[PDB]
Formats: structure tokens, C-alpha cells, sequence
């Protein structure tokens, strides 16, 4: 990191941090394979960290870790990880003919190899995120509301490259994603009520104080005491 | 004085094309009151030369210029916080569907605050602060303006899907006066500025 | 408060700001006394003179600043300081005015603040709707 | 500003160690009220840093300065004479005994005048403007101001056993609203200057 | 001389705000002695100026000069080891429990060593020639006078929850006389230097 304040905007969002966890099973029958849109939504301990800023600028470091479990010997076993970005097509299925692209960005690694690594770029077609928007998506207003249609940065898709194989063993893909060359304008405050969904800012607080919709501090006795 | 209608920078930064105030209809500010506020350029876009800028162009480009002015007497106390918050998405209350465009566009009569505590999107009033904002505490003074940048990510923007700021006025402490049932108008003028349209 | 539970050690001078939001004529004195850590938190008016301690008269003044010094924070791991407010005089109000009139605190830290050996915070914590959407 | 507590001369003295405010405590004045008095320092000989200082060591040389307010409204009326007596010996009324040290070295909260006409001791209160002075007209002023010096012909002397100093806050014009139940506080600070003691 | 009250470095260690000697009881030294120690805040904490200061301030920050004065004829005999042992952490023998508030707390009486062949920590007193130390031979001197400087890791310290210096007086050759009956006083005299206090 190797700052002098360590309370930089890089300082202090630059930290990898697990942003996808799901394991998917692999047989000889015929989802088989993993796919992930790229956000930071899902974890609420980074998304009230990049929440406290309006529009974020910043490269997404992708560490891909994959272990495998028996449901003798762990096989050594292929995957790929394609990086579908926004405006390409992503595989349906796990031998489908998108696996194949030669546009789409995939990376094949081994389970016997350190982490699969790749620095996804600044995305957006505008000159930053926009970690809120006060708008709708579509020119309708069948739109959804806080949805900047250029704020996506794609889509993650791993497979087993290898073929299906009577064995049982489930393959777990944890995705570790850093972000680098972070700026950030415009800080907002931290919120304070628990977060309801994911696709928006919706707000129901606790049931009591603290972290309460009509008391956020939890209470003490008196103001004089 | 601007134009023909006559009546602090947002980071420090000042916008640099037609060349006034639309003066917003006056809200009555009571004890009971929790808060009001208006999206920008939502609240300006059905109103005179802008209003027609909007409707015949398709991109706008232009920062604001805001005026609120809280008319009362000596005996009257309270205070507001004018707050201009960047992209203001706002939360809905125990429900997991988003805001519709009912609920977020109002136009020029504005929204109300649900719960002004919590900001309406489940942040804190009390830091509420971070964002460019001025205090009308009613024993010291009765006017606030502030100065709003073109704040975007994207160069210019559609003024009938989007609205970067959110001009706030919200009561700290209630309107007080003795004989508890006194009304205080609060009077907003909003000028654009720099006025860039472009696809006519 | 919220950016230094991130931390773990934080160290600094913080800035309390007092305003009064009553009527133009409501006038009184009161009494703001800062508490060293450790010290007594006093229960009379009298007692506390003898730390930091300012008289504010609001009808000349509305707002007061409050200069905490320099603290250096996780060194203690009983309380950390005190700032108490006591009456000196009376609220004195005119017949038209309201007879009950707010303050507000702020803070803030000043220049000399720091914070090192970044956490997670314990505000935030956890179910999240459509979060299996992005899969 | 003196110290860290933070809220004309007498005869034309300014006197020149440990070098703030001891605000006392506010009495309320009323239509009834006849007036205030405090000796000094006997006002402050069980009080703070003074106060250690006099009980530890035998001996004070010390000036006074001394800030009364009086904080009213612009519908209430009267007048203060604020007047610093020096060697205030006061008198008793229709016996011949005299005061006793229960009747003298009231402490912190004062006395009050039984005969303000009269000054408590046979003399003037229409004279009483020949002593340092000040006058807190309500519909002028709210606010006095008396430094004090070192009044005494020994060099140093007993804090315990004399008061050089009288401070007397007597309303000549007594408080007036329309409805007269009104109270006015009035709060006295008393700063000690060039606090010289010896003998620890 | 220091103040009013009249009677080598450690390290090559000179400290650099109040500016004299609190001379502690005296001790009797007798042929069965172990040893006597006092710990440093806290045989200071309960005593005049810096008592005052340590109750009414919150944080300290001192050197301490320390003479050490045993007087005695010149038919007496033995050696004493004065020694300043930084960060005494006290073991307590055969237990596995801590020592407790009253085990090393001991105030201006100070202790006494149970086992001063170990140093009463397991380390042992052959060595304990490594911390700052004089040595008092009746035969050749009878006072010994050691520096201490701040010794700590932190800035600034609490004086009533850590003692940064332990002073030890070990007779290592018991004192003699043909009618083994005699006594002989020492005296300990602390002078605090540098008197930094924090937090009235």
C-alpha cells in the first residue's frame, strides 16, 4: 500500500475482499458451471465502505480461488474463467459454443497452481461508477429506479474444462476482488439502518435501539446521566 | 440579480447559452413539519424558458444556483438544514420494491420527507453535513444559497430520466412561537446556470 | 465516529460546536464544562470551576466552539472525558416567544487527528433480497 | 479572556504569580428586591485556585475585576447601581451593638441590603456615585464593568480577618414588565488580578 | 540542594513545569534484614506537591534523583546494594497466582524483600549490577546518589496503575558490630525532576 496517512481513499478501499462464494457440482449427467455478475452489492461490509462515496474510479482485481472436495485423491482438474463483459453474450451452459470467443477475456488454470489473477479495467463508458443513481434505466417508465445501465462492469463465468467424469466432487469458487487506482468524489454519510435489498436503498431498521429507524444511538437512561 | 426576475460554492467550485430565478411556490413551514424536497432539474423541467429548453432539446448541461429564504418574525425560532444532495437515491420503507416514478418525480411541488431522520435512504441526518449545505437558524439569520455543479460522471445528461441533485430543507429544531399554531413560509428560487442544450 | 470505528487507534484534538436555536430575544447564560479522563463529572455548578470550563451567555453569542484537546484516544482502553452543560440563569423569553428553545451539537476532529490500523466496522453487519439475481 | 474561563478603573489605577473568571451565582431580581452585596475577597476565600490559596498562605495582595450582567429582554425596564465600596463598614439597624461576624462574612452567596436608601451604614445611596461605579440601565446597557485595586494603607493583609472591598449591585429603579411577575438574573464574575500571597 | 528542604546517571541519561527532596521514613538496618524497596510513582503518589499534582492531574511525566544516606560509626560494618530496577515486575514465590494490588502498591512505607537472593522475580542479585547502582561499603562511604531517568516505552504514563522505577537497598554483607545488638537508619530522599503533569 505504502502510504504516510493510511486513511487514503487507495488506503482505504484498496483490500481484497471475498466478493463471491458458491460452490457448483460437476458429474457425468446433464447449473454445472459458475457465473457471477461483477458488482460489490452482495457483501454489506465493503458496500457501506464504497456506499460512503457517489461516484467511484477504479481497476477490480480478480483472485480467483478454487478448492475441490469429495462429496481417492483431489484431481488435478482445468477451469476457465471468462470475463463476459457488457454488450457480449454469456454462456448458457457449461460446453456451449460462448466458452469458445475469441473476444470474451478467459483465463484456464489448474487447482495445483497459485490463484488465477487479472486486473478487469475501468469499465464505464462514463468517467466514473456511480455508486447512486437518482434515475431509471430505461427512456419508459417501466424503468427500474437506481440502475445506471452504464455502471455494469460484466460478467464473471467459470467452468471445468475438462469433460464430465463419474467421480464426485464439488468444486467451491471463491472470487476475491481488490479494487486499484481508486478516486472518489462526492462522500456521503454512512448509513446507519440495515440494508433490505441489494438492488436498492431500501430501509426498515432494527427493532430497537441501536442502529433503529427512529433511534439510531441506543438509549442510556437520562441526558444528565 | 439575474436576468429579468429579481429578488456558497458547492467543494469550491464554480460552473463557467442563455443567461434568472424561478421562484418555486412558497411551502408553509409548521411545528409539525418534517422536511421538504425538490430534485433537480425535475422541479424546473415543466417551467418557462427551461422548461422549453428541455422539451425541444435532449441533452442538458447546466449547474444551479439556489436561493432559499425562511420569512418570520423575531418571535419565531427554529432551524433548518438546506442541504444539496448529489444523487439521491431514495429508499422506500419496509418494502423491498424500489421507489416508483411516481414517488420520485413530483416536479415542481416537490416530496416530503417520510422520515427526514434517516434522510429517506437509510443514511443519517447528522452527517447529513458531508454533502454542500447552509443553516437557517431563525435567531441568526433567514436566507441560504448554494452554489450546484454540473456533478456527473457523464459530460452531459437526461434532464426526464435523471436528477443529480436533490435541493433538502429539513427542520432541526421545530418552528416555535408561543401560541403554538404560527405558519412560516419558506421561499425557494432556483437559477440555472450555464444553460447547455444540445439536439434540437 | 463512523470513519474511526474503521480504526482501531485514533488520536487527535476534536471540535464541539454548540448552537442555540431559540428566539431572537430568549436570553440566558449557560455553563459548558469539559472533563479530563478520569477526572470527576460534576453534579453541581458550583463544583465545576475548578477544570476547563466556559460561561456562554446566548443572547450575545448563538453558537460556541469547544476545543477538546489532544486526547491520543486507544491509550486507555474510567471514561475517555466528559462535556456537561449546567444552567447559570434561567431561560428569559418574551410572552410571544416560545418558553421552551433547542440546542444543537456538532463535532468534528481538527488537524492534528489521526487514525491508524484499519478494522471492519462494528456498525454494519449481517438477509439481503435478489441477492442471488447476480448469479 | 482570562485564564480558561471565558464569559473602567477605579480612581485611575491599574495595578501591575499566578495569573480568570470565578462567575458566583446568579440572583434573581424582582420588583421586590432591594440589592446585593459581596466583600471582597471573602467571596472568593472558599472558591477554586483563590481559595487554595488563601487557606494555605497568610498573607493576599491582590486587585479585583469585576463583570456583573444583567440579561433581560428589551420589554423589561430598571435600573442597577453597580458601586464598589471601599472599607465597607457597615452599621446595624436601631441598636447599639455591632455587627456581628455572622452579620459581616456572609461567603459566596452575599448578603443583602436592608436599607439600600441608606447604603446599611447611615450615609447616601444618592452619594454613593463619589465610589467606583457603574450604572446597567436595562433600556441602554446590560452589562458593568469595575476594576479594583489594591485598597488598602498596609502593604499586605489579612484575607480571613478584612474585605477591602464592597461590591454592591442596588436597583434604583426597581425591574418593571406589564405583568409584574418577571425575574431578571443578574451573574457576577469576579477575577482576581496580580494574586501575591506569602507565607505558605 | 532542590526547593526549600535541604539534605551518578543512570545510563548517561540527563532529563531535561513545577522545580526538592521528599525524604521517606527511615528505615532500620539491622543483621537480619533482606532488603527494603520502594516503588516509584507510588511512594510519591500520597505526599505534598507531587501528591497533589499526581491526584489532580491525569497523566505524568518525571525523572527522579534519589540519595540514599546511611549513617553509621566507624565500628560498623557491611555493604549495601542500591539499585534502580526499571519495570520491577514482582513474582511471587511458590504460586502460580499473580501478585496482587496490595503485593505491590505498597505506598511511602514501601517493602521488603522476601527472597533478595533472586531479586524476589527469579533473576538473580549476582547480576543485578546490570541496572544503575551504587554500592554502600560502611568502611569506605555511607551514601550513594543515582539518576533515574524517564523510563518508559510511552510518552506520557498513569501514575496510579504502573511503576516505571523500583529503588532497592539489599544489605549483601549484614551489618556488624561486636555486640551484635546495633542498629543503623538509612535514609531515602526523592527529588522528582522535570514535573510534567497533564489533564487538571
Amino acid at each position: 500500500q505504502h502510504g504516510v496517512s493510511e486513511t487514503l481513499v487507495e488506503n482505504f478501499l484498496s483490500r481484497a475482499a471475498l466478493v463471491s462464494k458458491r460452490s457448483f457440482e460437476y458429474k457425468d449427467h446433464t447449473k454445472n458451471f459458475f457465473k457471477w455478475t461483477i458488482n460489490t452489492r452482495s457483501f454489506v461490509q465493503l458496500r457501506r465502505k464504497l456506499e460512503l462515496f457517489t461516484y467511484l474510479r477504479f481497476d477490480a482485481e480478480i483472485t480467483i480461488l478454487t478448492t475441490v472436495a469429495v462429496n481417492m485423491g483431489l484431481p488435478n482438474l482445468t477451469l476457465q474463467a471468462m470475463f463476459v463483459p457488457t454488450g457480449a453474450l454469456t454462456p448458457e451452459k457449461q460446453d456451449s459454443f460462448h466458452w469458445q470467443s475469441g473476444s470474451n477475456a478467459s483465463v484456464f488454470f489448474k487447482i495445483s497452481d497459485p490463484p488465477a489473477r487479472m486486473t478487469i479495467p475501468f469499465m464505464c463508458i462514463n468517467s466514473a461508477y456511480s455508486v447512486f443513481y437518482d434515475g431509471f434505466a430505461g427512456f419508459e417508465k417501466s424503468g427500474l429506479y437506481g440502475i445506471n445501465p452504464a455502471d455494469t462492469i460484466g460478467n464473471l463465468c467459470v467452468r471445468i474444462v475438462n469433460e464430465h467424469q463419474p467421480v464426485g466432487f464439488t468444486v467451491t469458487v471463491r472470487v476475491y476482488m481488490k479494487p486499484k487506482h481508486i478516486k472518489a468524489w462526492a462522500p456521503r454519510p454512512p448509513r446507519t439502518l440495515p440494508y433490505m435489498s441489494i438492488a436498492n436503498a431500501n430501509y426498515k431498521g432494527k427493532k430497537r435501539a441501536p442502529n433503529a429507524l427512529n433511534a439510531i444511538i441506543g438509549n442510556r437512561d437520562s441526558v444528565k446521566t | 440579480k439575474l436576468g429579468n426576475s429579481a429578488i456558497c460554492c458547492a467543494y469550491g467550485e464554480w460552473p463557467n447559452q442563455p443567461e434568472r430565478f424561478y421562484t418555486l411556490k412558497s411551502v408553509k413551514w409548521e411545528a409539525g413539519s418534517t422536511g421538504w424536497w425538490w430534485k433537480l432539474p425535475d422541479a424546473l423541467n415543466n417551467i418557462g424558458m427551461f422548461g422549453q429548453n428541455v422539451q425541444h432539446h435532449y441533452l442538458y448541461r447546466s449547474g444551479f444556483l439556489i436561493h432559499v429564504q425562511c420569512n418570520a418574525t423575531r418571535f419565531h425560532q427554529g432551524a433548518l438544514l438546506v442541504v444539496a444532495i448529489p444523487e439521491h437515491q431514495r429508499g422506500a420503507h419496509n418494502t423491498n420494491t424500489s421507489p416508483g416514478f411516481d414517488d420520485i418525480m413530483k416536479g415542481e411541488e416537490g416530496g416530503t420527507f417520510n422520515h427526514p431522520y434517516v434522510l429517506d435512504d437509510g443514511t443519517s441526518l447528522a452527517c447529513a453535513t458531508i454533502f454542500p449545505h447552509q443553516w437557517i437558524n431563525l435567531r441568526t439569520n433567514n436566507s441560504a444559497t448554494i452554489v450546484l455543479p454540473w456533478m456527473n460522471a457523464a459530460p452531459m445528461d437526461f434532464p426526464l430520466r435523471h436528477n443529480q441533485w436533490t435541493l433538502a430543507i429539513i427542520p432541526v429544531v421545530p418552528l416555535g412561537t408561543r401560541t403554538m399554531s404560527s405558519m412560516v413560509p419558506i421561499t425557494v428560487s432556483i437559477a440555472p446556470m450555464c444553460c447547455e442544450f444540445n439536439g434540437l | 465516529g463512523n470513519i474511526s470505528r474503521y480504526y482501531t487507534h485514533w488520536s487527535g484534538s476534536l471540535e464541539m460546536t454548540f448552537m442555540f436555536c431559540g428566539s431572537f430575544m430568549a436570553t440566558g447564560k449557560l455553563i459548558l464544562c469539559y472533563t479530563p479522563p478520569g477526572g470527576s463529572c460534576p453534579t453541581t455548578r458550583e463544583t465545576a470551576m475548578l477544570g476547563t470550563h466556559i460561561v456562554w451567555d446566548f443572547g450575545l453569542q448563538s453558537s460556541v466552539t469547544l476545543i477538546i484537546p489532544w486526547i491520543s484516544g486507544s491509550h486507555y482502553r474510567a471514561n475517555v472525558g466528559y462535556v456537561t452543560c449546567f444552567m447559570q440563569t434561567n431561560l428569559i423569553v418574551p410572552s410571544e416567544s416560545s418558553d421552551t428553545c433547542s440546542l444543537i451539537g456538532f463535532i468534528a476532529a481538527k488537524d492534528d487527528f489521526s487514525l491508524r490500523l484499519m478494522r471492519d466496522s462494528p456498525d454494519i453487519g449481517q438477509h439481503l433480497h435478489a441477492a442471488e439475481a447476480a448469479y
